[PDB]
């Protein structure tokens, strides 16, 4: 399995390394584990952000 | 010092809506850097502890 090296949110996204994180996803498959309202935020910043 | 703060509602009448600033203030429990005390320098690392 090529598995890219795993994104770990410590807290809140800052918007500053979190984007980082983000744009260090180059993968096909994103395996998401969060709450919610959490992955309505992450997948706002993602299609914010392409 | 931050902006727009949230307060937790009386979620024992009729309130099942989250507080969605749990994480925020616990973003700011966690960079919580002191250098005073009485019982020395009390300061949160990782995982919240002396
Ligand atoms: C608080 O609301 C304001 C707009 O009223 C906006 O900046 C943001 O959605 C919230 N948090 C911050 C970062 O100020
Ligand atoms: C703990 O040790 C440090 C270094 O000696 C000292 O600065 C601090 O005051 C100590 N805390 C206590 C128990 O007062």
């Amino acid at each position: 399995w090529d598995m890219q090296n795993v994104i770990t949110l410590d807290t809140s996204f800052e918007d500053a390394k979190t984007q980082v994180q983000l744009k260090k996803i180059h993968s096909s498959v994103i395996l998401l584990y969060c709450s919610k309202d959490e992955a309505v935020l992450i997948l706002s910043e993602a299609r914010s952000l392409g | 010092e931050k902006e727009n703060i949230t307060d937790p509602p009386r979620g024992c009448v009729g309130n099942t809506n989250i507080w969605k600033t749990g994480p925020l203030f616990k973003r700011v429990l966690m960079s919580s850097k002191y250098a005073d005390g009485v019982t020395g320098r009390v300061e949160f690392n990782e995982d919240g502890d002396r």
